[PDB]
């Protein structure tokens, strides 16, 4: 099988710049290969065929160049209906197969996350289990870690993630980290600790509370 | 290669 | 069209500037 | 124009089997070939397979050999795709796509919209909704926590549509065949607990509309 490596799984850019995707096939697939656009929520929509031609209808500032191995989609002018994911595709021998797919976004000024820690409700405690839940919101570029600590011990069991997309309004990211626990395991530990780590510091945002304090 | 479908590599032995 | 105009034009994509041969 | 009309969604149980119709206009349906690929939530595409409607020739990705049965109904100009053997890793969004006559020298010029394939076993659970409050000059985050509700979706909207604008409610996570999302909100300082903030979950597949107000929790 060929594999169509994308090598950015993502692309920052202004509105306006020039941006060039290129995606390299594993062996030689002369000029048989397709360029899709896809937009959060919809169906891929055909944008180059053949490795150089434009699909009636799609602007003229994409362009696709290439053959071989090497092969490139080019936006000029790129403009804010151009944000969205790129996959090139071989059809050259089956099976075809896609790129793993460039998303482009919207670049901007860093921002640090606004972290949150949230205590299990007694709702929830009647119920024996234990949510912890903590937000991370309105953050720039995407990259961030999350560090649980319970009675200082870095705890990694339990602990499920969730991200946003890029802010339809602010261009920032946000992220939620939920430790699930049994009631009883929430109340054998006292302290708990939402740490976050951003290149907009070298220090950490720590968060926490003390149970026996709620 | 019209009932069957083929593929543009397995076109390339009717090349010179 | 029928198939052979569909299969040549496929050809002359395949086969570049080394050219074919095409007999039905 | 060129036209492809999918069939509505499905949820079923693994094990079983399902069949999506894909309806063609705008074109001569025959000869055009027919591609199906699928989405997995969050990735990228995948090639299932290819059917010459007029000829009724296939040609199968091999990781799909055996799981799907592609099929033409040249009379209705509609497309099929059969899958069997269902398991979860099959959910997916399944997309057909018009390629070029009789051999791809031009794929998937246009596309259907997709079907989305959600296979589960479990059963239509409503969520429980518990309050994220924090406590007591700037800006206080509020959250509310939806956990172990199936099937997607859930909506969150605050204080009955009249909070907007500091939103953020996140993917869901399937967590041992159940849903949980959280949804959180910035409102004024001035706001928040000196007036009124509710979140309002609704998960239609349950009947489910609830409210949770959120009151102090003043931690230490």
């Amino acid at each position: 099988d060929i594999v169509m490596t994308q090598s950015q799984k993502f692309m920052s850019t202004s509105v306006g710049d020039r941006v060039s995707i290129t995606c390299k096939a594993s062996q030689n697939v002369r000029t048989a290969v397709a360029w899709y656009q896809q937009r959060p929520g919809q169906s891929p929509k055909a944008l180059i065929y053949l490795a150089s031609n434009r699909h009636t209808g799609v602007p003229d500032r994409f362009t696709g160049s290439g053959s071989g191995t090497d092969f490139t989609l080019t936006i000029t002018n790129v403009q804010s209906e151009d944000l969205a994911d790129y996959f090139c595709l071989q059809h050259w021998n089956y099976p075809l197969t896609f790129g793993s797919g460039t998303k482009l976004e919207i670049k901007r000024a860093d921002a640090a996350p606004t972290v949150s820690i949230f205590p299990p409700s007694s709702e929830q405690l009647t119920s024996g289990g234990a949510s912890v839940v903590c937000f991370l919101n309105n953050f720039y570029p995407k990259d961030i870690n999350v560090k649980w600590k319970i009675d200082g011990s870095e705890r990694q069991n339990g602990v499920l993630n969730s991200w946003t997309d890029q802010d339809s309004k602010d261009s920032t990211y946000s992220m939620s980290s939920t430790l699930t626990l049994t009631k009883d395991e929430y109340e054998r530990h006292n302290s708990y600790t939402c740490e976050a780590t951003h290149k907009t510091s070298t220090s950490p945002i720590v968060k926490s509370f003390n149970r026996n304090e709620c | 290669c019209c009932t069957s479908i083929c593929s543009l590599y397995q076109l390339e032995n009717y090349c010179n | 069209h029928l198939c052979g105009s569909h299969l040549v034009e496929a050809l002359y994509l395949v086969c570049g500037e080394r050219g074919f041969f095409y007999t039905p | 124009q060129v036209q492809l009309q999918q069939s509505g969604a499905e949820l079923v149980r693994p094990g079983t089997s399902v069949k999506v119709s894909c309806k063609a206009s705008g074109y001569a349906f025959t000869n055009h070939l027919i591609e199906w690929v699928n989405q997995r939530p969050g990735q990228g595409l995948e090639w299932i397979g290819v059917i010459n409607p007029g000829s009724g020739g296939t040609k199968y990705n091999e990781k799909f050999k055996g799981k799907a049965t592609l099929t033409a109904d040249k009379s209705s100009s509609t497309a099929y795709m059969q899958l069997s053997r269902l398991t979860s890793d099959d959910s997916a969004v399944y997309f057909c796509a018009r390629s070029s006559e009789f051999i791809t020298t031009v794929a998937a010029d246009y596309w259907g919209q997709g079907t989305t394939l959600t296979v589960s076993s479990a059963k239509t659970t409503p969520p429980s909704v518990y309050p994220l409050a924090p406590g007591s000059n700037s800006m206080v985050t509020l959250g509310c926590l939806v956990k172990g509700y199936f099937p997607e979706p859930v909506t969150v909207t605050w204080n009955s549509g009249s909070l907007s604008s500091g939103v953020h409610t996140f993917p869901a996570v399937l967590q041992s065949d159940l849903y949980t999302l959280s949804s959180s909100v910035t409102v004024p300082s001035s706001t928040w607990p000196s007036e009124t903030v509710t979140c309002n979950v609704a998960h239609p597949a349950s009947s489910t509309k609830v409210d949770k107000k959120i009151v102090p929790r003043d931690c230490g």
